[PDB]
């Protein structure tokens, strides 16, 4: 097979990328042929240009993209490229890993990412783990609302337990306030556990407002989906400490390990498609001309390709194109500016890491041991 | 009129999938919203949870829950309050009584004792008391009193609690129900 | 001293490029050239997505474009060939404006966050259908949708429209791709009391729908048809039932008008933008910049709010999704197996043309009583 992978920024050529794949999966009857290129700097014009130019020198049937960047747009651009080449592309970190619009069905694209419902589920699991039964949701008109409410309504509703939803608040960041209408709503809520959903910046404003309201203070606790923490590299301390939020793993997969997983997915998919039809996946890569004939067959591969496994570990994707079995970490804001991992969560299940002692004895009905 | 019994033995209950609000309450009620039947004639208790979804005809009869024991001080029985592994009190899981137990917070503790040793159907539940497998049986009177007459080996006791009226279901949009209630009263 | 502000676009033909540059010069002439000036850079459509995205990163973004315009190509390839750019531009949050592309999938802010358009979608068409409802003074109807983001969004549109008012679910019907024969679902439809029918579908699908529907004689009087615009065109047109109510858009196949107006809006937006400070030029070239352009979202915010009601295409305002608002549709009737305008819809209020109404069946104009 013919494959290509790219790394952007860090100002470096790095041995570890060969080290990454360390000639991984050589055992597989089909061998990966890899061409590596890096670019110090990225552009939609630059990125668009380089991969196709690489199509001309490599004629690769798959691509993995990786970046040092915090940039949202890159992933989406790559989705467009998937639509354009009909050549699979995936990404293991940064912007490509960052969430994107619902992918075109015809398009083939993969990200090391996730969705909104799943995140809400993790928030619920986290709350359940600490047994925080009573909570409220502060949300904004930002996309995904009341689908967030809806997902929560089903998840909270199904369970036998009597947990309480106290308030749901919808406030438009647009029509910015002299009234401190956000202060006026937020001040009202008495609940100990708050789920917040908004744009990162909006989170800054809402938190300043909460600090004024006194909602950030002890015994109340806040829980957040992926978006607010974002890169996690930069953290305005406007966020209160003890803020609990979910984010992609880091110490679980090295940039090189993640690339190895990607190569493994592409070549495992190639192997499964081979096993099924005994047919070479290799296709003409050139974007400029019309898409190569027999590229349409690749379609079946994707339908087949959605779940790919290596190392007894699932890379399985989901219809959106996010890992169908993506991996995730429970993170908290450690004192000062630190983001420190706390729990790990994957697939269905999650795992996270005046006293006056009293003694008694069991009696008839008074004190009963069961 | 043309009548066909609903496929599901259950009258109806909300169920299934999580996303948005998905599917609809299984059973004859579901047929009513679906339009499989435009009007529902059956012994249906009338409650608010259902009531928002559909219009309800005026009731023409009353009835409540009670207990059958072979010949229990109250709906609140210290004997219930003093449960015993030795003295069973039996019900059907997924029977509406169970919904009363789950939905209500005040007695929520008492539900679990009932949950133990549940029976699948009405005949088996009456039989257990008749077979003397279970010392007590809890169900709404309308089904139970007729049986109480049928054997007399078994008896109903206490005061109907958690009772309710029975009425004919129609969509709020259908005006015929306006006559129905008007007729129901005239029949009363 | 002057400042040169670039703009970029992708259009069907060089003639339209000249129209673009001409319009840009018109914008320059009629607004202060002392403070600021506008400059145009552009490239032809590339056969594939990749050459074009590469064109944006290289040929356009190297000129530091503050925004991009895009139009559907002369020969449509698949659909949404302006998918990639919005993605590439989306990377730096450089605003994108379509003249063409009625596609609904751009309505979701998530996937395309830089995308604005001088048009609308199909989901919003339900407003017309909803507006249509005012006319029949019937609250009970039936909805038939394909299963996809399009149909489900449409369902959302009628229902969101219905929710403010008392909730109306007379009936709902969902179908799945590739089934040439759907008869049973309509058999289910007949059981339902409501006598009015409405549908949304793919080009191939509307044919199968009408074909199956005529079999059960749901095209007869006491039954009514309301439908989307795309559905009525093509092979489906051949098989359409009489008296149907249908929808048509205006100035959708014309790039030039939308060009002049879009650029006018862009000019107004830019001139409104520079009133604010802390502006930054967009990134120079695709190469070497992994970072977004901080101004871009602000530019989007003003551009969505940018008024300028007088325009060649009509009034200009943008909905929350960035989709165009207060758009105008032309109602259509099936009279004598030919398309006719019974009326035209503009703004929030429908307008009734003098033309004869077409209804289904042996009716010039046409709940149902279930004994």
């Amino acid at each position: 097979m013919d494959i290509a992978v790219i790394l952007v920024g860090t100002t470096e050529e790095v041995a570890i990328k060969d080290v990454h794949e360390k000639d991984d999966f050589h055992h597989l009857p089909v061998t990966p042929r890899v061409e590596l290129v890096t670019m110090q700097e990225s552009d939609p014009k630059s990125i668009i240009t380089r991969i196709c130019d690489l199509m001309s020198d490599k004629k690769v049937q798959g691509v993995v993209f990786g970046d040092d960047t915090d940039q949202e747009a890159i992933a989406q651009i790559l989705d467009f490229i998937s639509v354009q080449t009909l050549t699979p592309i995936l990404g293991i970190h940064g912007g490509s890993s960052m969430i994107m619009a619902d992918k075109e069905e015809a398009s083939m694209f993969f990200q090391f990412g996730p969705s909104i419902e799943q995140q809400a589920s993790v928030m619920l699991n986290i709350m359940e783990e600490y047994d925080w039964y009573i909570f409220s949701i502060v949300t904004t008109y930002f996309p995904g609302y009341q689908d967030f409410e809806n997902k929560v309504r089903s998840t909270i509703e199904n369970s036998f337990v009597g947990w309480e939803l106290e308030e749901v608040i919808h406030l438009d960041m647009s029509l910015d306030d002299i009234d401190s209408k956000i202060q006026n709503q937020l001040k009202k809520l008495q609940s100990p556990v708050i789920l917040l959903y908004c744009t990162k910046e909006e989170a800054t404003y809402i938190f300043e407002v909460a600090h004024s309201v006194g909602l950030t203070g002890y015994g109340f606790t806040w829980i957040v989906p992926s978006l607010v923490a974002g890169d996690t590299d930069t953290v305005p301390d406007e966020f209160p400490t003890g803020l609990i939020s979910v984010s992609y793993d880091e110490w679980d997969y090295d940039l090189p390990a993640r690339v190895r997983d990607g190569i493994a997915i592409i070549t495992t998919a190639a192997s499964t498609m081979l096993s099924e039809h005994n047919s070479i996946p290799q296709s003409k890569s050139s974007c400029n001309n019309i898409q190569e004939s027999r590229v349409y067959e690749a379609h079946m591969l994707k339908r087949y390709l959605i779940n790919v496994t290596f190392e007894g570990r699932d890379l399985s994707f989901s219809e959106d194109g996010y890992q169908m079995h993506p991996k995730l970490v429970i993170i908290l804001l450690n004192q000062e500016r630190k983001w420190e991992r706390v729990g790990k969560y994957k697939d269905r299940s999650l795992k996270m890491w005046e006293h006056l002692s009293i003694v008694t004895l069991e009696e008839a009905p008074f004190v009963i041991v069961e | 009129y043309e009548v066909h019994l609903v496929a599901d033995g259950k009258f109806g209950t909300q169920e299934r999938v999580n996303n948005s609000n998905a599917a609809a309450w299984n059973g004859m009620m579901g047929e009513l919203l679906s339009g499989q039947a435009d009007m529902i004639v059956a012994p249906l208790t009338i409650n608010n949870e259902r009531a928002q979804y559909i219009e309800f005809s005026k009731p023409f009869k009353y009835q409540g829950l009670t207990i059958l024991v072979k010949k229990i001080t109250g709906i609140n029985d210290p004997r219930l309050r003093n449960p015993s592994d030795k003295f069973i009190y039996a019900t059907v899981k997924q029977s509406s009584v169970d919904i009363y137990f789950r939905r209500q917070v005040e007695l929520s503790t008492m539900y679990r004792h009932m949950e133990k040793h549940n029976y699948e159907s009405a005949a088996e539940a009456i039989q257990a008391v008749r077979d003397n497998k279970l010392h007590a049986f809890i169900w709404d009177s309308a089904v139970l009193e007729f049986e109480a007459s049928q054997k007399c080996d078994l008896v109903t006791t206490g005061e109907l609690f958690f009772r309710s009226g029975f009425g004919i279901g129609m969509r709020k949009d259908s005006p015929w129900k306006q006559e129905v209630s008007l007729n129901i009263l005239k029949s009363h | 001293d002057p400042k040169i502000v670039n703009i970029g676009a992708v259009l069907s033909t060089k003639k339209h490029e000249q129209i673009f540059r001409e319009a840009v010069n018109q914008a320059n002439f009629f607004h202060f050239t002392r403070k600021i000036q506008l400059n145009a850079t552009s490239v032809t459509h590339r056969p594939n997505a990749i050459q074009m995205a590469l064109s944006v990163c290289e040929d356009l973004i190297s000129s530091q474009v503050y925004a991009i315009l895009v139009s559907h190509p002369p020969a449509p390839t698949d659909h949404l060939t302006p998918t990639p750019i919005s993605y590439t531009a989306g990377f730096y949050r450089i605003p994108v404006i379509g003249l063409t592309t009625r596609m609904s999938i751009y309505s979701d802010k998530s996937i395309h966050l830089s995308f604005l358009r001088t048009v609308p979608p199909y989901s919003h068409q339900a407003l017309v259908w909803f507006e249509m409802m005012r006319l029949f003074n019937w609250n009970h109807v039936i909805l038939i949708v394909s299963d996809d983001h399009e149909g489900r969004a449409a369902q959302k549109k009628l229902e969101t429209l219905l929710e403010e008012k008392e909730s109306k679910a007379d009936k709902v019907l969902q179908f799945e791709p590739g089934t040439k024969n759907l008869t049973a679902l309509l058999l289910e439809a007949k059981e339902l009391e409501a006598r009015v029918i409405i549908l949304s579908a793919s080009e191939d699908d509307a044919t199968a729908v009408y074909k199956s529907a005529a079999m059960l004689d749901m095209t007869g009087a006491g039954y009514v048809w309301l439908v989307g615009e795309r559905e009525i065109s093509g092979s489906a047109l051949r098989y359409a039932p009489d008296g149907i109510i249908g929808l048509q858009l205006i100035n959708g196949k014309n790039e030039s008008a939308h060009i002049s107006d879009a650029v006018a809006v862009v000019a107004q937006a830019i001139h409104e933008l520079f009133e604010m400070e802390q502006i930054t030029d967009p990134p120079r070239g695709c190469v070497g910049n992994t970072n977004i352009w901080k101004t871009g979202p602000l530019f989007k915010r003003v551009l969505m709010s940018s008024k300028y009601p007088d325009g060649v295409t009509g009034r200009i305002e943008f909905n929350e999704d960035g989709d165009r608002k207060f758009a105008q549709y032309s109602i259509m009737n099936l009279q004598n197996r030919k398309l006719v305008q019974v009326g035209i819809f503009d703004g929030s209020y429908i307008i009734q043309n003098d033309r004869k109404i077409i209804w289904p069946g042996g009716e010039t104009e046409r709940y149902q009583m279930s004994t």
